[PDB]
RNA sequence: ACUUAAGCAGUGGAGCAUGUUAUUUAAUUCGAUAAUCCACGACUAACCUUACCAUAUUUUGAAUAUUAUAAUAAUUAUAAUUAUUAUAUUACAGGCGUUACAUUGUUGUCUUUAGUUCGUGCUGCAAAGUUUUAGAUUAAGUUCAUAAACGAACAAAACUCCAUAUAUAUAAUUUUAAUUAUAUAUAAUUUUAUAUUAUUUAUUAAUAUAAAGAAAGGAAUUAAGACAAAUCAUAAUGAUCCUUAUAAUAUGGGUAAUAGACGUGCUAUAAUAAAAUGAUAAUAAAAUUAUAUAAAAUAUAUUUAAUUAUAUUUAAUUAAUAA
RNA sequence: UAAGAA
């Protein structure tokens, strides 16, 4: 859990679903109240209907409000259930989020906030892959972490002999591309990455590791 | 083999820092998060961007985290609120303001910032406007 | 929600707790345990 | 290191010149630069930045945080996909694993842990259940159900083996252990003519008489249903026989193999132990 | 631009760009969206890219949804995706990488904007003004600003600068010289500055009008200060001069090594 | 081994404050009741809060939906549809009504958590068992060792996090507290050497003496059973009851009544202890200040002044700055 | 030419 590392850790920031700091604390409880309230709305938005006998219930998690300077971005997770010709519900819904011209959800959400407000919905294909959203649903190790080590005992023991090189052949050492040799974006980042894999379950606690 | 630009190698360094030449404080900024990462890392990003503009930044001094606490009857509850302080010296408004902008434009999520700005410059009622209108009206006037 | 109805018309959602309310009012006054009728002036 | 606009123009786009000269002048180039000891600001591998990875950066046109474009100008319409899929091959498939019968996996562990040949399990070996029962186990928290499986493991070539399994879930599981053990212990059985016993047997295996009498050709296995099913896997044809005193299906089970194995003696045995040459009276009559 | 508002000019294009223009028209339509003849003749021409026959897009292009239904869970996991926590870790790396591109390439365009700083003289701009922004916020402290000077910079003579501090009364500290008042009883910071460059024009004026009074019959209060200065703690205390012992201190002994190093 | 017992240090017969109970009351809102004891929540009850009492007053009410009307904006080709707001309409809403209204859940307390399953292997015909072992040691599962058993998963431990000590970075040392702040990293679960005691004989343990160390504390983190709990104010669902009233509003009253009884706290009952005074101001920490905070000064009590309490006036600070 | 089952 490298802390000096965004792929390596969770950053504390993201354990609260605002993400805010005012100067102002009457507008900080103002805003925390309002991001339940969406949530809430949300989630009442999430049941559609094509007539009767066609229910469809898409399943969100928890909202992520990330508020900035100038803006207010909401992020969630989603799971749903010759297409290329019409447009299904979930795709309608999701486009009124962001894409339609005259009210759309955001707008409507700025005005609420007086602020710039974005949504972000991000499909997750399956439901064990977020507890929150398995949860809502149902309502309705040692060998993996050795090879993780080892990668990371490979990586560290790559950039000291690139830089012990440089130092054979101030604290400025040299060049960046030879520091970096074979450190690239192909073959770095999905090896450091934590919590690619669930490792235990209890039906709803998933452990990912 | 490929050239890497200094642009691209200054990423992968500390930020560069322009010295201070008269040390005419013009603004001091400070940014404010219940978390010390994305607070840092705006701060590092926001010493680039002055350096890129020509502003003498000193640097994120790290000040007093304020605690706050709360008790649930035994439950202990806690929020900390991280500082940092970015001063600005000898640097002219506008380019100041291009840099405000500019960090604002893009801040990260969970961090505020206050901005106080020193202007060096040469030497050279609703209630009353009630209360008149309460004396001035035939329930007091009567009486007066 | 009420208003939903009104900006996204080609949308029709779907309030769950306000169904399953309108179901158990009517399976009360299936058994007879309704509320009586108010009295008017 | 500074470098001439020449050189950049071959490796960086056009567009990014500008900010390469203006970076350049900008940075005099004897700059000392430090490590940052407590902020880690690019990342832990090599990136010029010019190239947006499908799925490292923010996918183009999404709204985000740091979306720069405005709300009406966001180009995804369409969401019934994954917006991002995974880069390299499309997995996270961790080394020593694959994506997503029973003989199968019994040949297959019993090869890895005794050596024993897969192919031979799997295309030449008959199993049979024998018994298939519900035991139960009393204990402080309540009964406690095991199923139980004897079968019969053979080749009908003379090797034949009786396996046990236990399993408190399900009978897939107690038959798969009861198979597993009967290749285990696959044994050889002799056979007169490859079709009955030398001889007869009389042979009490704790509480079970066994009376084996040899038989002709074509004439049956006129015996017990669980001997009948072990001569089957045997390779026995030709057998008459009884079961006195206990007549437990699993006892019988076993003790007929020790029957087999163990009260049976080959003409070559004896012919060797006594010097004496035991001849076929049927054998010979026909040349 | 808006080449998908006008399905006249689809004619013609990649079947895939008729694709994306047709979704572009439902999606920022909705429910004002509307069927249009080019357009489905548009649609039919991409007929063949997917494999659906002309009868079944018109049917699809006029009842959505429903034409489609009148023509799982728990899926085994193939290891194509990522939990969501993998992917807030996705998500601060992809903001890692959208800084650190801003830094490489936005950030030097900044440059062209450097301008010198045109130092206003001391002498000649004494009075500095503080101004608050709270970035993103309503906060009523905005409109805060705070007017300083150092009372010896106000080109006042002795006896007008002593009518000065004594007017200034709790504002003036005679430790710093400073004097400080702060005004935040206008709605907006410009009131607030203007007010302030008001007051001090008529402080000036009183200080330097000495024809009625000059007050040099009355000292210089101080109780204020007395009172401020209590509160912090005073640390003033240095090491006696008489105690040090330069003898005592290490001296650096000769190494050729470096001294043959710097050759 | 909780508990007891012992020892040390207290508190403890009064007044008051605050609870509970009893009685009283229009109301004194609510809380226990299978024989030791025990009805006992308040991060603020003048109005509000409030749940209670008295008297007036409201009747689709705070919701959602249907159906009409009356307008108001948009669109058709002038009426019309589309919406928004009001009025009515009735399904209803509403309920500090019911636990003698049942379920889950959750919460509390307690017992057990070096142990439970699974996989192989082995023993017994088998159900079953998995064997040394009723192991050693520690305050402790603490630390070890061992066996036809060996693993794995969880659990425990390690780990982690505080704190402590140190290094680097940052601060143009006037936001000063650099004796500081807060990011990152390091450290220990300490280690070595003898001597005496014991030893399962050392490469063990304890004690003592030396040596190096700043090194001496704390928190969290899993399940399984048992019982309790409706201020379960840790919910949801269901059932049942009221619907001109068990819902809703206003005015005042009560929750503050006083025979008792008890719990808790505060102030005392004087000399190892109370009082007064102590201005270049002995010596803190941790908090708070945009629904503020209140400096210095002046005036009165008031007496040269000080002290103390108010008033007048609001300086600075929305804060490492000022209070 | 000797079969067992509940
Ligand atoms: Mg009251
Ligand atoms: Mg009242
Ligand atoms: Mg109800
Ligand atoms: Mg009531």
């Amino acid at each position: 859990g490298n802390i000096n590392n965004k792929l390596q850790h969770l950053n504390n920031m993201n354990n609260w679903n605002t993400q805010i700091y005012n100067y102002n604390k009457n507008m900080e409880i103002m805003n925390t109240m309002n991001d339940k309230l969406i949530n809430k709305l949300l989630y009442k938005m999430m049941t559609l209907k094509l007539n009767n006998m066609n229910i469809n219930k898409i399943i969100m998690s928890k909202t992520i409000n990330q508020h900035s300077l100038n803006k207010l971005n909401i992020k969630f997770y989603y799971y749903n259930n010759n297409n290329n010709y019409y447009m299904n519900m979930m795709n309608k819904l999701m486009n009124i989020m962001n894409n339609n011209m005259n009210n759309n959800l955001c707008n409507i959400l700025s005005y609420y906030y007086k602020k710039k407000v974005t949504i972000e919905p991000i499909k997750l294909s399956y439901i064990y892959l977020n507890s929150d959203i398995f949860s809502k649903y149902i309502s309705l190790d040692h060998n993996i972490s050795m090879n993780y080590i080892n990668n990371i005992n490979n990586i560290n023991n790559n950039k000291y002999n690139n830089m012990i090189n440089l130092l054979n052949n101030n604290n400025y050492i040299g060049n960046i591309n030879n520091i970096y040799n074979n450190m690239t974006i192909d073959n770095i980042p999905m090896d450091i990455l934590m919590y690619k894999y669930l490792v235990g379950w209890s039906i709803v606690k998933l452990n990912f590791i | 083999t490929r050239p890497y630009p200094v642009n691209v190698e200054a990423v992968y360094y500390a930020p560069l820092k322009l010295p201070i030449k008269y040390g005419d404080l013009v603004a001091d900024i400070q940014l404010r998060s219940y978390d010390n990462e994305n607070l840092d890392f705006y701060s590092d990003f926001i010493l680039r961007t002055g350096y890129y503009l020509g502003i003498p930044l000193t640097g994120p001094k790290p000040l007093p985290t304020r605690r706050e606490r709360w008790t649930v009857i035994k439950e202990n509850f806690e929020r900390h609120t991280h500082k940092r302080l970015i001063r600005a010296w000898d640097t002219n408004p506008e380019v100041l303001q291009m840099l405000i902008a500019y960090i604002t434009k893009h801040s990260m999520a969970g961090v505020g910032m206050k901005c106080n700005f020193f202007q060096r410059s040469e030497i050279s009622s609703a209630v009353g406007q009630k209360v008149l209108e309460l004396l001035d009206s035939p329930d007091f006037k009567k009486h007066l | 929600f009420r208003h939903l109805k009104t900006l996204y018309p080609d949308i029709e959602f779907v309030d769950l707790e306000e169904q399953y309310r309108l179901s158990m009012v009517e399976a009360k006054k299936r058994r007879g345990k309704g509320a009586p009728k108010k009295m008017k002036k | 290191q500074h470098y001439d606009e020449s050189l950049l123009s071959r490796y960086y786009p056009e567009s990014l010149l500008k900010s390469i000269k203006l970076a350049q002048q900008t940075i005099p180039e004897d700059t000392k630069f430090r490590v940052s000891r407590n902020v880690e600001f690019a990342p832990p591998y090599l990136d010029d930045f010019t190239k947006i990875h499908p799925f490292w950066d923010y996918k183009p046109g999404m709204p985000h945080l740091h979306a720069q474009e405005e709300n009406n100008n966001f180009s995804i319409f369409r969401w019934d996909q994954v917006q991002q899929p995974l880069p390299g091959e499309g997995n996270i498939l961790p080394p020593g694993v694959s994506l997503p019968s029973k003989s199968a996996d019994v040949a297959a562990g019993l090869h890895k842990q005794t050596g024993v040949d897969p192919d031979y399990i799997t295309r030449k070996l008959t199993m049979k259940p024998l018994v298939m029962k519900r035991v139960s186990n009393q204990t402080g928290k309540g009964k406690i159900a095991s199923f139980y499986a004897l079968v019969v493991v053979g080749d009908k070539n003379g090797m034949v083996g009786l396996g046990e399994g236990k399993s408190r879930e399900e009978m897939s599981k107690a038959i798969f252990k009861a198979h597993w053990d009967a290749v285990r212990n696959l044994k050889e059985i002799p056979r007169y003519e490859n079709r009955t016993i030398y001889g007869d047997i009389d042979f009490r295996y704790h509480g079970v008489k066994l009376h084996l009498r040899s038989a002709k050709p074509g004439f049956g296995l006129r015996v017990n249903h669980v001997i009948f099913e072990i001569c089957e896997c045997a390779g026995i044809k030709d057998l008459s026989g009884k079961v006195y005193k206990s007549r437990n299906d699993m006892n019988i089970a076993k003790g007929t193999i020790e029957a087999f194995t163990k009260a049976q003696k080959t003409l070559d045995e004896v012919a060797l132990g006594r010097g004496k040459k035991l001849v076929d009276v049927r054998k010979v009559y026909y040349s | 631009a808006d080449l998908y508002m006008h399905p006249e000019k689809w004619k013609g294009l990649p079947p895939q760009r008729i694709l994306e223009l047709y979704w572009e028209r439902m999606a920022r339509l909705g429910s004002e969206y509307k069927p249009n003849k080019d357009e489905l003749n548009a649609l039919l021409t991409t007929s063949e890219y997917s494999n659906v026959p002309v009868n079944d897009i018109k049917k699809l292009y006029h009842r959505g949804e429903q034409g489609a239904i009148d023509i799982n869970s728990l899926r085994p996991f193939m290891f194509d995706e990522l939990p969501s926590q993998a992917q807030e870790l996705v998500a601060q790396h992809r903001e890692q990488r959208f800084y650190n591109r801003l830094a490489a390439y936005e950030l030097p365009l900044l440059a062209q904007y450097r301008q010198e700083y045109k130092r206003p003289s001391p002498e000649s701009h004494p009075v500095t003004y503080r101004y608050t922004s709270y970035v993103g916020e309503e906060h009523p402290n905005s409109r805060k600003v705070v007017l300083s000077v150092k009372t010896k910079e106000l080109g006042l003579e002795e006896k007008s600068l002593h009518k000065f501090r004594i007017l200034a009364r709790s504002r003036y500290d005679h430790t710093t010289d400073i004097f400080k008042m702060s005004s935040d009883k206008f709605e907006h910071a410009s009131q607030n500055a203007r007010y302030l460059h008001d007051i001090l024009q008529r402080l000036l004026a009183e200080s330097k009008d000495l024809t009625e009074d000059d007050f040099s019959d009355v000292p210089l209060d101080t109780r204020h200060t007395i009172a401020k200065s209590l509160r912090k703690k005073k640390r003033d205390y240095e090491f006696p001069e008489h105690w040090k012992r330069p003898e005592d201190a290490p001296k650096k002994k000769f190494d050729i090594v470096d001294q043959l190093l710097s050759t």
